[PDB]
RNA sequence: GUAACUAUGACUCUCUUAAGGUAGCCAAAUGCCUCGUCAUCUAAUUAGUGACGCGCAUGAAUGGAUUAACGAGAUUCCCAC
RNA sequence: AUCUGGUUGAUCCUGCCAGUAGUCAUAUGCUUGUCUCAAAGAUUAAGCCAUGCAUGUCUAAGUAUAAGCAAUUUAUACAGUGAAACUGCGAAUGGCUCAUUAAAUCAGUUAUCGUUUAUUUGAUAGUUCCUUUACUACAUGGUAUAACUGUGGUAAUUCUAGAGCUAAUACAUGCUUAAAAUCUCGACCCUUUGGAAGAGAUGUAUUUAUUAGAUAAAAAAUCAAUGUCUUCGGACUCUUUGAUGAUUCAUAAUAACUUUUCGAAUCGCAUGGCCUUGUGCUGGCGAUGGUUCAUUCAAAUUUCUGCCCUAUCAACUUUCGAUGGUAGGAUAGUGGCCUACCAUGGUUUCAACGGGUAACGGGGAAUAAGGGUUCGAUUCCGGAGAGGGAGCCUGAGAAACGGCUACCA
RNA sequence: GUCGAUUUUCCAACGGGGCCUUUCCUUCUGGCUAACCUUGAGUCCUUGUGGCUCUUGGCGAACCAGGACUUUUACUUUGAAAAAAUUAGAGUGUUCAAAGCAGGCGUAUUGCUCGAAUAUAUUAGCAUGGAAUAAUAGAAUAGGACG
RNA sequence: ACCCACUCGGCACCUUACGAGAAAUCAAAGUCUUUGGGUUCUGGGGGGAGUAUGGUCGCAAGGCUGAAACUUAAAGGAAUU
RNA sequence: CCGCCCGUCGCUAGUACCGAUUGAAUGGCUUAGUGAGGCCUCAGGAUCUGCUUAGAGAAGGGGGCAACUCCAUCUCAGAGCGGAGAAUUUGGACAAACUUGGUCAUUUAGAGGAACUAAAAGUCGUAACAAGGUUUCCGUAGGUGAACCUGCGGAAGGAUCAU
């Protein structure tokens, strides 16, 4: 290729923003961030398309650039910046702030909060091991790594982060009775809870997961997040609370009204 | 360059490959400029991403390690004896890994004599120390020899041509005892 | 299997950063380092014990095993601690709604843990790439007589 | 280049295109509701083949499955819409028998003058 | 000698005594004209080669046509010198 | 999901020719009023190109004496706006074409426990002086020059020569450390249950050796290194460690090592806090920059299985790597990738190898009972190339071509 | 059985798990055993084998995570990740349609609100259940099996 | 033993006929649009042409494999008058 | 059946092959020999250099005896390296390009030679269709203006389903 790419072509970005076919023949190639470019949402799309408070990508650049639009509390005038799942979008003018979570379909819905919930995250823990002078580690989904963890947060787990300091307070670890938001299978959007896990070794360990429903689906630990326990979800769960209904029910629910 | 592309090279079943893309940077590979003996040089080469290689030309005083006392001494190389690559290497006395040495054996002697014991090659504090030492132990007869000869057997661990350094591993044991099998055979 | 010499080639065959500290008064005065290759495969007691080398070894060797574990009939035998498996497959043609057989001929290095003649079933697993051809390291054997 | 705009053709030539019966009633049921070509009756012709090959999809399979139930109801619900089948004729074996006349009697100029003020439909 | 057509393979007669040179081959060491004609080799070739043949006067053990290898045989061209 | 005309004097067939319908197929011929929408020098010539243009970039936050405009009510060092040049970053994206390319690219699916990764997002750095009573740190050098000022040269080019200057986050050097512990070396006396004055070293990175990185399970005699508690018969009890299917992993410790990498001689805005009024000491939000580990954008290899026509291509590959081994070299790294020394291997009638392609692969396209057949230069993804080969500098990234060098046209 | 929207038996059809009929998913060490195969005082109690504050001796099958060996394939079931655009197709009066992914409805002054579904991608790889069809070996000089 | 009657197994057949085939016809040419027991070879209108070429074999004659350009609306099978 | 129809020959106008010519051209690969260029490397050392407090005569060699009221004061013997550093060149691998033959592929000239098809049917016969007047045909061998003829063996697709 001769160098890394630069450009995102429309027809090629990631479907989920709705990105319409014509207008533009390029899409907002989101920035090296902390979010995977597949998995993430930019700024410009947050704030043009979903929310319509700008019109072009030159309106939004007048709204990033005077300090409003904080992604994880600090500032970020990047207009490609990739806010992704579980970031907490804060327009500090109307009073707003959104967690970018899944729509059931499997979009980013648009889901406002109060500012009590809006000061934490839940990091789905990746890799932990011991840094240089021995010190332990956690390195969460977001890119955050974090010194000095509990010493009983493995993999897979989920960690509450202040995100006004940026610090460990409550984690939650991952077995059977666990609720779990799906981060990306097919299954994207969907909540519910653990059954049981394989142990597939060196071989992708699936889990078997029933919603409030009685509805078992199968999907990876990766694509698997762990939000909370039965009941009391650590986050507002978006409407729908990730139940997907099936074509002619979701027809039904539309036509009633 | 000296591409290591496996694009080239006639491929398992005997085919001829038809040659694409035209010899690509990422493949590369340089002249291995050869490290002799004594009159210390080094000259460095950037690498994939800057990240400096240091190609050793000349190298002088490798920082060999006697591995069973547990210490290692910056001393002068002599001479290559011995490589199990080439012997050509020997003759041109060019230092690379596995290749065998003789070193000057006497920042050693005065470790030895100074901290353990008394001359091999036959205050209150101090003896103390060698009274607690208390023959902690002695020589196979196979090392013995080399501290009086002057210069003893040693084994290039460091890659010279990369890290710009000829360190490591004075010889011991039933390595020492096959690399003089090794030696004697030849020459 | 060159055989009976570990003191065959030109250089010493050492296992790398393992050492014999000869002060020490150790009975045996033989240390051997070997690993779990993994997945459920049995080390076998020929390696623990044995007095050979080989660094492409999956259990005394500097190579992790990693992908996928491919099986099939041992074809060749004839090259220094390299196989050759042929892996018989059905290649379903959609017109016809019929198969056809192909050989792809795989090789593989074996380590002297175990022994192999013409028409064994083994279990190799893919390693780093050893050599040119060879991508994958015997982990297993079944000689049906 | 952006992307590439979807287009598609709406009539279809029949395929033995001298045939005095063929010809004889096209002439009549363009000449009923005052058309202008015979394309009108080959879009009309086309529309009613893509709903009877969508009707036969859904047929041959099996009954009481959620893909026939919604895709069936959803086409019936858009022809009972349309006028094409009436209020009692729901049962997507109707629809099968639709006979291209049921839409050109559905058009605006058909209604129009249908529905007085319109004296002769050209 | 006649005849499709434009150069003739069908007819006809008389045979040099007996037969009319067949298969082949050639301006051949055998062709007068002849430095034959066409091609090729050369800037230019009475030379060379390959074809053409009503062959002054080719030709079948007075052997005809090939022909590998061999030649202090006769000849032509090319590279090295 | 359909056929019809044509061999016969007529007939039934085999059968092909012709008709018939379509073509996000192409060309062409007449005709052509309106609306929306919209391909377009791909086949032949990856053949040649005049010319104009397509890659440059500035904030409060690098350098400013423009001999520029400011010009007035912040300025006596600078401070606004705003050229040129140095510095930084980019120019490796994009766009274009399809010539090469037939286990090759490519698709789907694997692996990096085999590696590099500017930038982004997270963390992350009291240890550099070197023997300790006034050696730069309230701040080093030109060991340097641009732009600018002048003196030129060629007919000429994005020619630059000599001279006069002057800065930098440019280019060179170069200090400011708290506490505690651990290690080594020794100023100490008495035949012991034998113990110390002090001195130095111990950041990070490199390189090499050595050690730790634990483990299915209950009791026992004994000798020694026997050091405290002897509650002076004798008791010592609790002795620590993460992750993976798996590692020599992460990480730590011992000995050192290095033409000793890094650690902020940097810039903007507010200019607050305590009085010992020095015109001190301490102090916020920022901006760049910076070492290692993560992360992100990537990359490079990489597992498995699948490509069109040919036997009028049956054997192909091995001095000049062909298959494997050992070691080395090289590489960012794995590897016959290359070198040396060994063994004689490896592919193939399940079509190797050779030849052809008016072949870049794929997502797809046209036709439409089902099964298919034909095509895909071309709006997306990937690969390749910039007249043809090769080479290479700069950089995180190129074997770049709107970069350089040579050869051929 | 009811308020032109829905559940009951009299009563079947389809597709299933346990259980033994010689039938065995190889079964362990801990954790977990909820538990009665049993009773520690028994008894809240219309005459009641109506019902638990709770627990000796052991169940295991609610329950792994470690052991640790499995004579192997094709075949088929279901699921996993399968880019978008294209295709099929859901919704919506771009005036209709090819399209587009918009729009819709109220005070239409501060507004509110449904959408941008779903489906095939029958190759290969990964998991998953079946074990009818097809092949391979197992005890033959027993170097066979189990304790 | 030869012969006679009944009986099977295999053989070379023959005579009458519901299925098949364009028909002539048939013990398979039947079990075939109600299309699948296993398997090898061959053909795709008529010529050019079993020709050229290239291999291969042969003492030779030839054998094996085996094209294309171009040409043409029929050529052919069976039965009827 | 005054039907049909086969070959030679002649006229024509097409296609293909053999063909001396060391044919020619293009392309790929390749032998042996020259081998630009950058890169790695053994040297080289135009110039520019800093402290050199290095002895230096120089007599306002600082507001004047004064190790001047020492200057980048006079002027180099040095000197070290703190060095930078151009051409130049020593070998190395990468490797274009050049010559030189080779071998395969494609394209293509050629005097002549021997064909084949077509086209009016023009010449010669009448080979085949009837028992086509010699039944036809196959394989092979020879002969001959032409069809064809004859031998041997075979077949009915025969003009015999017969003792």
């Amino acid at each position: 290729a001769r160098g890394p790419k630069k450009h995102l072509k429309r027809l090629a970005a990631p479907h989920h923003w709705l990105l319409d076919k014509l207008s533009g023949c390029y899409a907002p190639r989101p920035s090296a961030g902390p979010h995977k470019l597949r998995e993430s949402l930019p700024l410009i799309v947050f704030l043009r398309n979903r929310l319509k408070y700008a019109l072009n990508g030159r309106e939004v650049k007048a709204i990033l650039m005077q300090r409003h639009v904080k992604v994880d509390g600090k500032v970020r005038t990047d207009t490609t910046y990739p806010a992704g799942f579980m970031d907490v979008i804060t327009l500090d003018a109307t009073n707003e702030n959104f967690r970018l979570v899944y729509d059931v379909k499997g979009r980013f819905a648009v889901h406002r909060i109060t500012d009590e919930e809006a000061s934490y995250k839940l990091g789905k823990v990746k890799k932990v091991q011991l840094g240089k002078k021995g010190v332990p580690y956690v390195v969460t989904h977001d890119g955050r790594t974090i010194r000095y963890p509990d010493p009983n947060i493995k993999v897979n787990d989920t960690v509450k982060i202040d995100l006004a300091s940026g610090k460990i307070t409550d984690f939650i670890k991952f077995d059977a009775g666990k609720l779990v938001y799906v981060t990306g299978g097919r299954n994207l959007g969907r909540i519910g809870t653990i059954v049981h896990k394989e142990r597939h070794d060196g071989g992708f360990d699936l889990v078997h997961i029933k919603d409030s429903l009685d509805n078992t689906f199968v999907t990876r630990l990766n694509n698997v997040f762990v939000i909370g326990e039965q009941g009391k979800p650590y986050i507002s769960l978006p409407k729908g609370k990730g139940i997907k209904l099936s074509i002619a029910e979701e027809r039904d629910r539309r036509r009633a009204q | 360059g000296i591409s290591r592309d496996s694009r080239h090279k006639r491929s398992a079943t005997g085919a001829k490959r038809a040659q694409f893309r035209k010899k690509r940077k990422f493949e590369l590979g340089r002249q291995p400029a050869n490290t002799k003996i004594g009159a210390k040089r080094i000259h460095s080469v950037r690498t994939r991403g800057g990240n400096k290689k240091y190609r050793a030309l000349r190298i002088e005083t490798g920082n060999f390690s006697w591995a069973s006392e547990g210490i290692s001494k910056k001393t002068r190389i002599a001479g290559v004896v011995y490589h199990p690559s080439n012997n050509e290497l020997v003759r041109t006395n060019t230092l690379t890994k596995a290749a065998i040495v003789q070193i000057d054996a006497t920042p050693f002697r005065q470790w030895f004599e100074a901290h353990y014991g008394q001359t091999l090659g036959k205050s209150k504090n101090a003896e103390r120390k060698w009274a607690a030492r208390a023959a902690s132990a002695k020589i196979e007869s196979s090392v013995e020899s080399q501290f009086s000869a002057g210069r003893l057997y040693a084994c290039i661990s460091s890659r010279p041509g990369q890290s710009g350094r000829c360190d490591g591993y004075i010889l011991e044991g039933e390595e020492l005892a096959f690399y003089l099998r090794r030696l004697t055979a030849k020459k | 299997s060159t055989e009976l010499t570990v003191q065959s080639e030109r250089a010493f065959q050492k296992q790398p950063h393992i050492f014999n500290n000869p002060k020490v008064k150790t009975s045996k005065r033989t240390k051997r380092w070997y690993k779990n290759a993994g997945l459920g495969f049995k080390t076998p007691k020929t390696a623990i014990e044995g007095s050979y080398i080989d660094k492409k070894c999956p259990f005394t060797g500097l190579v992790s095993i990693r992908g996928k574990i491919l099986t099939g009939t041992v074809v060749s035998t004839k090259m220094h601690r390299t196989i050759v498996i042929r892996r018989a497959y059905l290649h379903y043609i959609p017109k016809y709604n019929r198969y056809e057989k192909r050989h792809k001929n795989v090789p593989v290095h074996v380590s002297p843990a175990f022994r192999v003649q013409v028409g064994d079933i083994v279990t190799v697993g893919q390693c780093r790439p050893i050599s040119k051809t060879v991508r994958f390291n015997v982990v297993k054997v079944s000689a049906a007589t | 280049p952006r992307a590439p705009r979807t287009y598609s053709k709406t009539y279809s030539t029949p395929k033995r295109p001298y045939e005095s019966s063929r010809l004889d009633a096209e002439l009549k049921l363009a000449g009923e509701f005052g058309l202008k070509n015979k394309r009108e009756i080959y879009r009309i012709s086309f529309q009613l083949s893509k709903i009877r090959r969508a009707a036969r999809d859904l047929l041959t399979r099996d009954e009481k499955d959620p893909k026939r139930l919604f895709e069936g109801n959803a086409l019936i619900r858009r022809l009972v819409r349309v006028g094409v089948l009436s209020e009692d004729k729901k049962k997507l074996d109707y629809v099968l028998a639709l006979k291209v006349e049921d839409f050109l009697e559905r058009r605006l100029q058909t209604q129009v003058y249908k529905l007085g003020l319109a004296k002769s439909v050209h």
